[PDB]
Protein backbone atom coordinates (compact mmCIF):
# COMPACT_ATOMS: atom_id res chain seq x y z
CA UNK A 1 0.00 0.00 0.00
CA UNK A 2 1.17 3.45 -1.04
CA UNK A 3 2.30 6.42 1.15
CA UNK A 4 1.37 9.80 0.63
CA UNK A 5 3.63 12.86 0.37
CA UNK A 6 1.78 15.60 1.41
CA UNK A 7 4.47 17.95 1.65
CA UNK A 8 5.68 19.94 -1.72
CA UNK A 9 9.12 19.85 -3.03
CA UNK B 1 15.97 -14.55 -0.71
CA UNK B 2 15.53 -10.68 -1.04
CA UNK B 3 12.17 -9.18 -1.82
CA UNK B 4 11.42 -5.69 -2.21
CA UNK B 5 8.09 -3.69 -2.49
CA UNK B 6 8.51 -0.35 -5.41
CA UNK B 7 6.24 2.27 -5.69
CA UNK B 8 6.50 4.36 -9.29
CA UNK B 9 5.13 7.78 -9.77
CA UNK B 10 5.43 10.10 -12.85
CA UNK B 11 3.67 13.56 -12.90
CA UNK B 12 3.89 15.12 -16.68
CA UNK B 13 2.95 19.14 -16.85
CA UNK B 14 1.10 19.59 -20.42
CA UNK B 15 0.54 23.39 -19.65
CA UNK B 16 -0.63 23.09 -23.75
CA UNK B 17 -3.01 20.50 -23.26
CA UNK B 18 -4.62 21.00 -20.15
CA UNK B 19 -4.08 19.19 -16.99
CA UNK B 20 -1.01 17.01 -15.79
CA UNK B 21 -0.87 13.43 -15.88
CA UNK B 22 -0.26 11.33 -12.99
CA UNK B 23 0.52 7.67 -13.34
CA UNK B 24 1.70 5.11 -10.76
CA UNK B 25 2.50 1.67 -10.70
CA UNK B 26 3.10 -0.42 -8.18
CA UNK B 27 5.72 -3.60 -8.28
CA UNK B 28 6.46 -6.88 -5.84
CA UNK B 29 9.69 -8.07 -6.90
CA UNK B 30 9.71 -7.98 -10.96
CA UNK B 31 5.47 -7.97 -10.42
CA UNK B 32 3.71 -5.27 -10.95
CA UNK B 33 0.84 -5.63 -9.04
CA UNK B 34 -1.16 -1.81 -8.81
CA UNK B 35 -1.80 1.12 -11.26
CA UNK B 36 -3.25 4.58 -11.66
CA UNK B 37 -3.93 7.30 -14.20
CA UNK B 38 -5.40 10.28 -13.67
CA UNK B 39 -6.38 9.67 -17.51
CA UNK B 40 -8.68 7.40 -16.94
CA UNK B 41 -12.41 7.74 -17.27
CA UNK B 42 -13.13 7.94 -13.42
CA UNK B 43 -9.24 7.42 -12.25
CA UNK B 44 -9.25 4.31 -9.29
CA UNK B 45 -6.45 1.95 -8.00
CA UNK B 46 -6.79 -1.33 -9.85
CA UNK B 47 -5.42 -4.46 -9.53
CA UNK B 48 -3.06 -5.95 -11.94
CA UNK B 49 -2.09 -9.12 -10.63
CA UNK B 50 -4.54 -12.15 -9.71
CA UNK B 51 -3.31 -12.45 -5.80
CA UNK B 52 -4.20 -8.70 -5.09
CA UNK B 53 -7.72 -9.12 -5.77
CA UNK B 54 -8.54 -10.98 -3.19
CA UNK B 55 -8.66 -7.22 -1.22
CA UNK B 56 -11.65 -6.04 0.02
CA UNK B 57 -13.11 -2.65 -1.38
CA UNK B 58 -11.85 -0.65 1.81
CA UNK B 59 -8.11 -1.12 0.39
CA UNK B 60 -9.03 0.45 -3.43
CA UNK B 61 -11.06 3.42 -1.99
CA UNK B 62 -7.89 3.95 0.79
CA UNK B 63 -5.06 3.84 -2.08
CA UNK B 64 -7.58 5.77 -4.78
CA UNK B 65 -7.90 8.40 -2.10
CA UNK B 66 -4.12 8.42 -1.80
CA UNK B 67 -3.36 9.15 -4.86
CA UNK B 68 -5.56 11.64 -5.91
CA UNK B 69 -4.19 13.73 -3.57
CA UNK B 70 -0.58 12.62 -4.37
CA UNK B 71 -1.75 13.71 -7.91
CA UNK B 72 -2.56 17.10 -6.74
CA UNK B 73 0.66 17.47 -4.48
CA UNK B 74 2.57 16.87 -7.63
CA UNK B 75 1.13 19.27 -9.52
CA UNK B 76 1.89 21.86 -6.97
CA UNK B 77 5.57 20.48 -7.00
CA UNK B 78 6.07 21.11 -10.48
CA UNK B 79 4.90 24.68 -10.16
CA UNK B 80 7.57 25.42 -7.37
CA UNK B 81 10.23 23.66 -9.31
CA UNK B 82 9.52 25.38 -12.07
CA UNK B 83 10.27 28.79 -10.22
CA UNK B 84 13.56 26.86 -9.06
CA UNK B 85 14.87 26.51 -12.70
CA UNK B 86 13.64 29.86 -13.70
CA UNK B 87 11.87 27.52 -16.30
CA UNK B 88 9.28 28.40 -18.99
CA UNK B 89 5.49 28.62 -18.94
CA UNK B 90 5.31 27.22 -22.15
CA UNK B 91 6.89 23.65 -21.87
CA UNK B 92 6.15 20.17 -20.47
CA UNK B 93 8.39 18.80 -17.59
CA UNK B 94 8.36 15.75 -15.68
CA UNK B 95 8.66 14.76 -11.74
CA UNK B 96 9.25 10.79 -11.18
CA UNK B 97 9.15 9.59 -7.79
CA UNK B 98 10.17 6.12 -6.40
CA UNK B 99 10.16 4.82 -3.01
CA UNK B 100 9.67 1.21 -1.33
CA UNK B 101 11.28 -1.49 1.08
CA UNK B 102 14.05 -4.62 0.70
CA UNK B 103 13.74 -7.34 2.94
CA UNK B 104 15.80 -10.27 3.55
CA UNK B 105 15.11 -13.67 3.70
CA UNK B 106 13.98 -13.56 7.28
CA UNK B 107 11.76 -10.82 6.83
CA UNK B 108 14.17 -7.55 7.67
CA UNK B 109 14.37 -4.62 6.22
CA UNK B 110 17.79 -4.48 4.21
CA UNK B 111 17.16 -0.82 2.83
CA UNK B 112 14.16 1.49 2.40
CA UNK B 113 14.33 4.11 -0.82
CA UNK B 114 12.58 7.28 -1.68
CA UNK B 115 14.17 9.08 -4.49
CA UNK B 116 12.84 11.96 -7.52
CA UNK B 117 14.10 12.74 -10.34
CA UNK B 118 13.19 16.06 -12.39
CA UNK B 119 13.15 16.36 -16.06
CA UNK B 120 15.13 12.81 -16.45
CA UNK B 121 18.18 14.04 -13.94
CA UNK B 122 18.53 13.01 -10.28
CA UNK B 123 17.05 15.76 -7.89
CA UNK B 124 16.85 14.67 -4.46
CA UNK B 125 17.03 11.44 -2.32
CA UNK B 126 16.80 10.00 0.78
CA UNK B 127 19.63 8.67 1.93
CA UNK B 128 20.49 5.07 2.96
CA UNK B 129 20.26 6.25 6.95
CA UNK B 130 16.23 7.24 6.18
CA UNK B 131 17.53 10.47 8.37
CA UNK B 132 19.25 13.02 6.00
CA UNK B 133 18.47 14.33 2.03
CA UNK B 134 21.20 14.07 -0.83
CA UNK B 135 20.39 17.18 -2.96
CA UNK B 136 21.43 16.80 -6.55
CA UNK B 137 21.73 20.36 -7.36
CA UNK B 138 21.18 24.27 -5.61
CA UNK B 139 17.87 23.59 -6.48
CA UNK B 140 17.07 20.55 -4.99
CA UNK B 141 18.94 22.27 -2.14
CA UNK B 142 15.71 24.72 -1.69
CA UNK B 143 13.79 21.64 -1.30
CA UNK B 144 16.33 20.00 0.91
CA UNK B 145 16.14 22.77 3.22
CA UNK B 146 12.49 22.72 3.87
CA UNK B 147 12.36 18.68 4.64
CA UNK B 148 14.57 19.16 6.68
CA UNK B 149 12.60 21.75 8.54
CA UNK B 150 9.40 19.83 8.35
CA UNK B 151 11.07 16.83 9.79
CA UNK B 152 10.38 15.03 6.38
CA UNK B 153 12.62 12.21 6.56
CA UNK B 154 11.24 10.74 10.17
CA UNK B 155 7.58 10.30 8.35
CA UNK B 156 9.08 8.41 5.78
CA UNK B 157 11.67 6.56 7.71
CA UNK B 158 8.60 5.42 9.96
CA UNK B 159 6.92 4.11 6.51
CA UNK B 160 9.70 2.44 5.26
CA UNK B 161 10.14 0.46 8.45
CA UNK B 162 6.56 -0.06 9.78
CA UNK B 163 4.01 -0.24 7.41
CA UNK B 164 6.02 -0.82 4.18
CA UNK B 165 7.59 -4.41 5.28
CA UNK B 166 4.14 -5.31 7.29
CA UNK B 167 1.94 -4.99 3.36
CA UNK B 168 5.15 -6.28 1.71
CA UNK B 169 4.91 -9.62 3.72
CA UNK B 170 1.28 -9.74 3.26
CA UNK B 171 1.46 -9.30 -0.54
CA UNK B 172 4.26 -12.37 -0.27
CA UNK B 173 1.93 -14.68 1.97
CA UNK B 174 -1.34 -13.54 -0.89
CA UNK B 175 0.32 -13.96 -3.93
CA UNK B 176 3.04 -17.10 -2.67
CA UNK B 177 3.39 -19.51 -5.07
CA UNK B 178 4.15 -17.04 -8.19
CA UNK B 179 5.47 -14.31 -6.67
CA UNK B 180 7.50 -16.29 -5.36
CA UNK B 181 8.09 -18.84 -7.97
CA UNK B 182 11.52 -19.11 -9.34
CA UNK B 183 11.08 -20.38 -13.20
CA UNK B 184 14.42 -21.13 -15.43
CA UNK B 185 14.87 -19.89 -18.82
CA UNK B 186 14.96 -21.89 -22.10
CA UNK B 187 17.88 -21.22 -23.43
CA UNK B 188 19.27 -22.30 -27.38
CA UNK B 189 22.01 -19.97 -29.70
CA UNK B 190 21.31 -19.13 -33.47
CA UNK B 191 23.97 -18.12 -35.99
CA UNK B 192 22.96 -15.35 -39.07
CA UNK B 193 25.78 -14.55 -40.98
CA UNK B 194 26.41 -11.03 -41.69
CA UNK B 195 28.78 -11.18 -44.97
CA UNK B 196 30.95 -13.98 -46.18
CA UNK B 197 33.57 -13.50 -43.44
CA UNK B 198 31.45 -12.43 -39.97
CA UNK B 199 28.84 -14.35 -38.53
CA UNK B 200 26.89 -13.12 -35.50
CA UNK B 201 26.21 -16.19 -32.53
CA UNK B 202 22.79 -14.83 -30.20
CA UNK B 203 22.41 -16.71 -27.19
CA UNK B 204 18.66 -16.81 -25.64
CA UNK B 205 17.15 -16.77 -22.85
CA UNK B 206 13.30 -17.62 -22.58
CA UNK B 207 10.38 -17.70 -20.29
CA UNK B 208 12.66 -17.26 -16.80
CA UNK B 209 11.17 -14.98 -13.52
CA UNK B 210 12.77 -13.17 -11.86
CA UNK B 211 14.19 -10.69 -13.81
CA UNK B 212 17.83 -11.09 -12.86
CA UNK B 213 20.04 -12.69 -14.73
CA UNK B 214 23.60 -12.88 -16.43
CA UNK B 215 24.07 -13.23 -20.34
CA UNK B 216 28.16 -13.77 -21.19
CA UNK B 217 29.71 -14.90 -23.94
CA UNK B 218 33.40 -16.15 -23.66
CA UNK B 219 36.02 -16.68 -26.32
CA UNK B 220 38.80 -19.23 -25.46
CA UNK B 221 37.34 -19.29 -21.96
CA UNK B 222 37.72 -15.15 -21.47
CA UNK B 223 34.70 -12.58 -21.58
CA UNK B 224 34.03 -10.86 -24.36
CA UNK B 225 32.95 -7.20 -22.95
CA UNK B 226 33.34 -4.50 -25.65
CA UNK B 227 32.03 -6.62 -28.42
CA UNK B 228 29.18 -8.09 -27.19
CA UNK B 229 25.48 -6.59 -27.80
CA UNK B 230 23.32 -7.26 -25.03
CA UNK B 231 19.23 -6.11 -25.03
CA UNK B 232 17.46 -4.89 -22.31
CA UNK B 233 15.87 -7.82 -20.13
CA UNK B 234 12.44 -7.56 -22.23
CA UNK B 235 9.23 -8.52 -20.86
CA UNK B 236 7.42 -11.43 -22.65
CA UNK B 237 3.61 -9.85 -21.91
CA UNK B 238 2.67 -13.36 -19.50
CA UNK B 239 4.74 -12.06 -16.85
CA UNK B 240 8.26 -13.51 -17.54
CA UNK B 241 11.32 -12.41 -19.06
CA UNK B 242 13.77 -12.62 -22.18
CA UNK B 243 16.60 -11.61 -22.69
CA UNK B 244 19.70 -12.15 -25.51
CA UNK B 245 23.39 -11.61 -25.62
CA UNK B 246 24.84 -10.93 -29.16
CA UNK B 247 28.85 -11.47 -30.66
CA UNK B 248 29.84 -10.65 -34.13
CA UNK B 249 32.40 -13.59 -34.37
CA UNK B 250 34.72 -14.41 -37.90
CA UNK B 251 32.67 -17.41 -39.43
CA UNK B 252 35.02 -20.64 -39.04
CA UNK B 253 35.46 -19.65 -35.32
CA UNK B 254 31.96 -19.72 -33.92
CA UNK B 255 32.72 -23.21 -31.88
CA UNK B 256 35.65 -20.80 -29.99
CA UNK B 257 32.63 -18.90 -28.25
CA UNK B 258 30.66 -20.83 -25.33
CA UNK B 259 27.57 -19.20 -23.71
CA UNK B 260 27.60 -18.44 -20.01
CA UNK B 261 23.98 -18.26 -17.96
CA UNK B 262 23.36 -18.09 -14.80
CA UNK B 263 19.60 -18.10 -13.19
CA UNK B 264 18.15 -18.78 -9.79
CA UNK B 265 15.83 -21.72 -11.42
CA UNK B 266 18.71 -23.02 -12.90
CA UNK B 267 20.00 -26.60 -11.12
CA UNK B 268 23.73 -25.58 -12.48
CA UNK B 269 25.51 -22.51 -14.36
CA UNK B 270 25.03 -23.43 -18.42
CA UNK B 271 27.41 -23.62 -20.80
CA UNK B 272 25.66 -23.44 -24.11
CA UNK B 273 27.64 -23.44 -27.53
CA UNK B 274 26.50 -23.33 -31.47
CA UNK B 275 25.23 -26.12 -32.89
CA UNK B 276 25.28 -27.41 -36.51
CA UNK C 1 16.23 18.60 -18.38
CA UNK C 2 17.73 15.29 -20.66
CA UNK C 3 16.15 13.72 -23.20
CA UNK C 4 16.80 9.79 -24.41
CA UNK C 5 15.75 8.37 -27.92
CA UNK C 6 13.85 5.24 -27.13
CA UNK C 7 15.56 1.27 -27.73
CA UNK C 8 12.72 -0.35 -29.91
CA UNK C 9 12.56 -4.32 -29.81
CA UNK C 10 9.80 -6.40 -31.68
CA UNK C 11 9.53 -9.65 -31.26
CA UNK C 12 6.85 -12.35 -30.78
CA UNK C 13 5.96 -14.01 -26.60
CA UNK C 14 6.92 -16.96 -27.68
CA UNK C 15 9.39 -18.61 -30.93
CA UNK C 16 6.93 -18.28 -34.38
CA UNK C 17 5.77 -21.06 -35.66
CA UNK C 18 3.71 -20.02 -39.33
CA UNK C 19 -0.30 -20.71 -38.22
CA UNK C 20 0.34 -20.95 -34.56
CA UNK C 21 -0.93 -18.07 -32.68
CA UNK C 22 1.33 -15.96 -31.01
CA UNK C 23 1.88 -12.32 -29.46
CA UNK C 24 3.26 -9.60 -31.15
CA UNK C 25 5.59 -7.30 -28.75
CA UNK C 26 7.03 -4.15 -29.16
CA UNK C 27 9.18 -3.05 -26.31
CA UNK C 28 10.34 0.34 -26.16
CA UNK C 29 12.52 1.43 -23.23
CA UNK C 30 15.19 4.01 -22.31
CA UNK C 31 13.80 6.76 -23.25
CA UNK C 32 12.75 10.18 -22.06
CA UNK C 33 10.25 12.65 -21.63
CA UNK C 34 7.58 9.77 -21.48
CA UNK C 35 5.20 10.69 -23.83
CA UNK C 36 5.39 8.43 -26.49
CA UNK C 37 3.53 6.93 -30.07
CA UNK C 38 3.97 3.18 -30.77
CA UNK C 39 1.81 1.43 -33.59
CA UNK C 40 2.28 -2.02 -34.41
CA UNK C 41 1.75 -2.63 -38.65
CA UNK C 42 0.86 -5.65 -40.42
CA UNK C 43 1.71 -5.37 -44.18
CA UNK C 44 1.80 -1.67 -43.94
CA UNK C 45 -1.24 -1.17 -41.84
CA UNK C 46 -2.37 -0.24 -38.54
CA UNK C 47 -2.82 -2.87 -36.27
CA UNK C 48 -6.17 -1.75 -33.64
CA UNK C 49 -6.78 -4.37 -31.70
CA UNK C 50 -3.62 -3.44 -29.53
CA UNK C 51 -2.53 -3.78 -25.82
CA UNK C 52 -0.33 -1.54 -23.58
CA UNK C 53 1.38 -1.86 -20.54
CA UNK C 54 1.13 0.54 -17.96
CA UNK C 55 3.96 3.29 -17.71
CA UNK C 56 6.97 2.57 -15.71
CA UNK C 57 10.75 3.19 -15.16
CA UNK C 58 14.07 1.57 -14.37
CA UNK C 59 16.19 2.70 -11.55
CA UNK C 60 17.95 5.03 -13.83
CA UNK C 61 14.41 7.25 -14.45
CA UNK C 62 13.67 5.89 -18.38
CA UNK C 63 11.05 4.83 -19.47
CA UNK C 64 9.75 1.63 -20.66
CA UNK C 65 6.30 0.59 -22.28
CA UNK C 66 5.27 -3.20 -24.07
CA UNK C 67 3.04 -3.00 -26.91
CA UNK C 68 1.27 -6.41 -27.53
CA UNK C 69 -1.27 -7.75 -30.02
CA UNK C 70 -2.20 -11.54 -30.86
CA UNK C 71 -1.60 -12.94 -34.00
CA UNK C 72 -0.78 -16.03 -36.37
CA UNK C 73 2.33 -15.57 -38.21
CA UNK C 74 2.41 -16.24 -41.71
CA UNK C 75 5.36 -16.37 -43.81
CA UNK C 76 4.08 -13.21 -46.42
CA UNK C 77 2.70 -11.32 -43.48
CA UNK C 78 5.34 -8.86 -42.85
CA UNK C 79 5.19 -6.81 -38.93
CA UNK C 80 6.60 -3.66 -37.94
CA UNK C 81 6.46 -1.39 -34.73
CA UNK C 82 6.45 2.13 -35.49
CA UNK C 83 7.52 4.38 -32.73
CA UNK C 84 7.16 8.34 -32.65
CA UNK C 85 9.30 10.58 -29.88
CA UNK C 86 10.15 14.22 -29.82
CA UNK C 87 13.66 12.83 -29.80
CA UNK C 88 12.99 11.71 -33.84
CA UNK C 89 12.66 14.11 -36.72
CA UNK C 90 10.14 11.48 -38.18
CA UNK C 91 8.48 7.99 -37.26
CA UNK C 92 11.14 5.45 -36.67
CA UNK C 93 9.99 1.65 -38.22
CA UNK C 94 10.96 -1.55 -36.94
CA UNK C 95 10.71 -4.48 -38.54
CA UNK C 96 9.81 -7.77 -36.90
CA UNK C 97 12.87 -9.97 -37.57
CA UNK C 98 12.35 -13.59 -37.63
CA UNK C 99 15.52 -14.94 -35.53
BR1 LIG D 1 5.02 -3.73 -42.15
CL1 LIG E 1 1.08 4.35 5.81
CL1 LIG F 1 -0.57 21.32 -16.79
CL1 LIG G 1 19.95 13.00 -5.50
CL1 LIG H 1 23.82 7.16 4.63
CL1 LIG I 1 15.33 12.64 10.78
CL1 LIG J 1 10.24 -21.62 -25.76
CL1 LIG K 1 0.22 -17.53 -26.85
CL1 LIG L 1 11.10 -15.79 -34.00
K1 LIG M 1 -1.19 8.05 4.16
K1 LIG N 1 -0.25 11.89 5.51
K1 LIG O 1 -1.67 -16.44 -6.91
K1 LIG P 1 -15.01 1.01 1.57
K1 LIG Q 1 8.46 23.88 9.41
K1 LIG R 1 8.64 6.80 1.99
K1 LIG S 1 1.85 -6.37 -20.09
K1 LIG T 1 -4.56 -8.40 -27.68
NA1 LIG U 1 25.83 -13.50 -46.24
ZN1 LIG V 1 2.30 20.90 -23.51
ZN1 LIG W 1 -6.73 12.44 -10.33
ZN1 LIG X 1 -5.26 -9.10 -12.44
ZN1 LIG Y 1 1.55 -13.17 -10.76
ZN1 LIG Z 1 0.40 -21.11 -42.11
ZN1 LIG a 1 -1.62 -25.74 -32.27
Amino acid sequence: SPKLHFYYL
Amino acid sequence: GSHSMRYFYTSVSRPGRGEPRFISVGYVDDTQFVRFDSDAASPREEPRAPWIEQEGPEYWDRNTQIYKAQAQTDRESLRNLRGYYNQSEAGSHTLQSMYGCDVGPDGRLLRGHDQYAYDGKDYIALNEDLRSWTAADTAAQITQRKWEAAREAEQRRAYLEGECVEWLRRYLENGKDKLERADPPKTHVTHHPISDHEATLRCWALGFYPAEITLTWQRDGEDQTQDTELVETRPAGDRTFQKWAAVVVPSGEEQRYTCHVQHEGLPKPLTLRWEP
Amino acid sequence: MIQRTPKIQVYSRHPAENGKSNFLNCYVSGFHPSDIEVDLLKNGERIEKVEHSDLSFSKDWSFYLLYYTEFTPTEKDEYACRVNHVTLSQPKIVKWDRD
